[PDB]
C-alpha cells in the first residue's frame, strides 16, 4: 500500500516482487491497483491492466473488485457531488469489467449464470443511477416497490408530456422549424432499464385515460 | 514499522487514563455531595470538561477496538478460523457505525477506516466464495444444452461429506462452519439464491419434463453423488406419483446431508434469530417449482373420459403426502399451497 | 524521548565502546535486535541514566592516562 501511494510508474512492479518473494498471491496486488485507480476515477487504466493480465488472475481480480464495489455501494449514499460521481464511476467501471468476465467465463457454466445475473444487476443499477441520479443501497434497489413507483411516476410523466401538447391554447413560437426532441424518446431512454415496450406503454395509457373519463383516446389506441 | 509495541503502549496508557478519569470523577462526586451550596458550580464546570474528555476517550477506545478486531481477524485468516474472524469483523462494523454516527473526527480518517473495513470484508467473502466451490461440485456436459437426453445424462452433483477427520495438508472447514460464516455476515441470502436456481434448472425442472429420468443417489462415506440415469418408459407425459416420489428422494437427501446443520448468529448480539435453512431454500424455489409441476405434470394427468375419473383419486392422495413431507421437512410455511388447490 | 524516537525509527546506528556500563548502550543493542519496549522516564531514573554515562567517560579518560603514561595498570 505504501509503495502504491508513491505514484511511481514502477510502483506496481515494485510492490509485485514484495508479494512475490514473500509468497503472496498476485491477486491482491492487481486488485488493490484497480481499487486505487477506481478511487481516482481512472477506470480506463483498470481496463488496460485487465486486458494486459492473463485471464486466470484476471478472473480472480475481477470477482474481488466486483465484491468490493458492491460492498462499498452497500453503505449510506453520499449527497455531495463527488460522492454521486464516485458511485456513477464505480458502476460504469463495473459494467464493462463484468462484460469482460462474462466473455472469459463462457464455458464455466456454474460461474456463467452467476456472472450473468451479477452483470444484469449492475446494469440495472448503473442504468437507474445514470438516467435518474437515484443512489441507494442494494436492499433498497432490489425492492420492487421503488421500481413500480418509478415506473408509474414516468407513466404519469408521459401522460402530461402529451396532454400539454394537445392544444389547450394557442401555440407558442417555440420549435418553429427547429423541433425539440420528443418526450417519448426520453421516456424510452428511461424505460430501456425498466424493460417497458411500446405495447405495455399503450396498454397502461389506455387504462389511465379510461380512468380519466376520456373515451376516444382509449378507443383509438385499442384500434391501433 | 516502528509502532507495534506502541500499540500495547497505547492500550496501557488508555487503560490508565480511563482509570484516572474514573477516579477523578469519583473524587468530584465525593465532594459535590458535601458542599452543595458553595462548591457546586465550580465542581460542575470542570466535571463538564472531564465528561467531554471521557467521551473522547470512549471514542479512542472504539478506535482501539476497531484496530484490535481487525488484527485478530487477520490472525484468524491464517489459521482458517473464519467464524471468529467474521464475528470480529461484525464487532468492528458496530464500532464503525457508532464512529460515523457522531461527527467528531476528520472525514478522511473515517474514509480510510471504511475503506480498510471494506477491503477486509471483501477479503473474507472472496475466501468464503472460493471455499464454497470445493465442497459443492457441479459437473456439467460440455454444452449449455438442457433438451437432449445426453445433457441430463452427463449432469452430476457432488457433496463432499467430511465423514472422517481431514488429514490433507490443505484442510477444508466443515460445511456447518461455512454456513455459520455466511450467516454472520448476512451473505447466505445471495448464495442460497445462486444455488437454488441452478438446482431448479439442472435437477428439479428436468424431473418434471422427461418421464424417463431417474435420480440415482450414490452414498459414499465421503462423497455423495446425485446422478441422472435414463430408464426408458412408455408414457408421453410423466405421471404425478412417480414425479413426486423422485422429487422427495432428492429433497430428503438435500435436507439431511446439507441442511441438517444448526445455525448461529453474531456472538455479541442476541437480537437476531436463526432461520432454518429449508425455509429459505424452499422460499426461493417453491414458487417456480409449484408452477413447473402444475404446467407439466398435473395438466396432462387429467382424464378425457368420465369412466377414468375415479382412478384419479390416488393422484389426490399421492399429492397430499408430497404436501405433508415438505411440511415436516420445513420446506413450507403454511398448510395449503397452490399445488394442492 | 528524542533518543527513544531516533532508536525506534531506526534512523541511526550509534557508535559504541566496550564495557557498556550505561543502560543506554543496552537500549541501542536491543534496538539493533529489532524494536524495544517504550522506556519510561519517572523519578530519578533520567538522572541515573545520564549519570551512568559520565562514569564510563571519566573512567576511559583516566585509563587513557594511567596506562598511556605507564603510571598504572588495569
Amino acid at each position: 500500500r505504501y509503495i502504491l501511494k508513491q505514484d511511481v510508474p514502477s510502483s506496481l512492479e515494485d510492490a509485485l516482487k514484495v508479494a512475490q518473494a514473500f509468497m503472496l498471491s498476485d491477486d491482491e496486488i492487481y486488485s488493490l491497483r484497480i481499487i486505487d485507480l477506481i478511487d481516482r476515477e481512472q477506470g480506463e487504466d483498470c481496463l488496460l491492466l485487465l486486458k494486459s493480465l492473463p485471464p486466470a488472475e484476471a478472473e480472480k481480480t475481477a470477482e474481488r473488485v466486483i465484491i468490493w464495489a458492491r460492498l462499498a455501494l452497500q453503505e449510506e449514499p453520499d449527497h455531495s457531488k463527488e460522492g454521486k460521481a464516485w458511485r456513477m464511476s464505480v458502476a460504469k467501471t463495473s459494467v464493462d469489467i463484468l462484460k469482460i468476465l462474462c466473455d472469459i467465463q463462457k464455458d464455466n457454466l456454474q460461474k456463467k449464470d452467476e456472472c450473468e445475473e451479477m452483470l444484469k444487476l449492475f446494469k440495472e443499477v448503473a442504468s437507474l443511477q445514470e438516467n435518474f441520479e437515484v443512489f441507494l443501497s442494494f436492499e433498497d434497489y432490489s425492492n420492487s416497490s421503488l421500481v413500480a413507483d418509478l415506473r408509474e411516476q414516468h407513466i404519469k410523466a408521459h401522460e402530461v408530456a402529451q396532454a400539454k401538447h394537445k392544444p389547450g391554447s394557442t401555440p407558442e413560437p417555440i420549435a418553429a422549424e427547429v423541433r425539440s426532441p420528443s418526450m417519448e424518446s426520453k421516456l424510452h431512454r428511461q424505460a430501456l432499464a425498466l424493460q417497458m415496450s411500446k405495447q405495455e406503454l399503450e396498454a397502461e395509457l389506455t387504462l389511465r385515460a379510461l380512468k380519466d373519463g376520456n373515451i376516444k383516446t382509449a378507443l383509438k389506441k385499442c384500434s391501433d | 514499522l516502528p509502532s507495534m509495541q506502541s500499540a500495547q503502549g497505547l492500550i496501557t496508557q488508555v487503560d490508565k487514563l480511563s482509570e484516572d478519569i474514573d477516579l477523578l470523577k469519583s473524587r468530584i462526586e465525593s465532594e459535590v455531595r458535601r458542599d452543595l451550596h458553595v462548591s457546586t458550580g465550580e465542581f460542575t464546570d470542570l466535571k463538564q470538561q472531564l465528561e467531554r474528555d471521557s467521551v473522547v476517550l470512549s471514542l479512542l477506545k472504539q478506535l482501539q477496538e476497531f484496530s484490535t478486531a481487525i488484527e485478530e481477524y487477520n490472525c484468524a485468516l491464517t489459521e482458517k478460523k473464519y467464524v471468529t474472524g467474521a464475528q470480529r469483523l461484525e464487532e468492528a462494523q458496530k464500532c464503525l457505525k457508532l464512529l460515523k454516527s457522531r461527527k467528531c473526527f476528520d472525514l478522511k480518517i473515517l474514509k480510510s477506516l471504511s475503506m480498510e473495513l471494506t477491503i477486509q470484508k471483501q477479503n473474507i467473502l472472496y475466501h468464503l466464495g472460493e471455499e464454497w466451490q470445493k465442497l459443492i461440485v457441479w459437473k456439467f456436459p460440455p454444452s449449455k444444452d438442457t433438451s437432449s437426453l445426453e445433457s441430463y445424462l452427463q449432469t452430476e452433483l457432488h457433496l463432499y461429506t467430511e465423514q472422517s477427520h481431514k488429514e490433507e495438508k490443505t484442510p477444508m472447514p466443515p460445511i456447518s462452519s461455512v454456513l455459520l460464516a455466511f450467516s454472520v455476515l448476512g451473505e447466505l441470502h445471495s448464495k442460497l439464491k445462486s444455488f437454488g436456481q441452478m438446482l431448479l434448472k439442472y435437477i428439479l425442472r428436468p424431473l418434471a419434463s422427461c418421464p424417463s429420468l431417474h435420480a440415482v443417489i450414490e452414498s459414499q462415506p465421503n462423497i455423495v453423488i446425485i446422478r441422472f440415469e435414463s430408464i426408458m418408459t412408455n408414457l408421453e407425459y410423466p405421471s404425478p406419483s412417480e414425479v413426486f416420489t423422485k422429487i422427495r428422494l432428492v429433497l430428503e437427501v438435500l435436507q439431511k446431508q446439507l441442511l441438517d446443520l444448526p445455525l448461529d448468529t453474531d456472538l455479541e448480539n442476541e437480537k437476531t434469530s436463526t432461520v432454518p435453512l429449508a425455509e429459505m431454500l424452499g422460499d426461493m424455489i417453491w414458487e417456480d417449482l409449484s408452477e413447473c409441476l402444475i404446467k407439466n405434470c398435473l395438466v396432462y394427468s387429467i382424464p378425457t373420459n368420465s369412466s377414468k375419473l375415479q382412478q384419479y383419486e390416488e393422484i389426490i392422495q399421492s399429492t397430499e403426502e408430497f404436501e405433508n413431507a415438505l411440511k415436516e421437512m420445513r420446506f413450507l410455511k403454511g398448510d395449503t399451497t397452490d399445488l394442492l388447490k | 524521548t528524542l533518543i527513544i524516537q531516533s532508536l525506534q525509527r531506526g534512523d541511526i546506528q550509534p557508535w559504541l565502546h566496550s564495557g557498556s556500563n550505561s543502560l543506554l548502550s543496552k537500549l541501542i543493542h536491543q534496538s539493533y535486535h529489532g524494536t524495544m519496549d517504550t522506556v519510561s522516564l519517572s523519578g530519578t531514573i533520567p538522572v541515573q541514566m545520564l549519570l551512568e554515562i559520565g562514569l564510563d567517560k571519566l573512567k576511559k579518560d583516566y585509563i587513557s592516562f594511567f596506562i598511556g603514561q605507564e603510571l598504572a595498570s588495569l
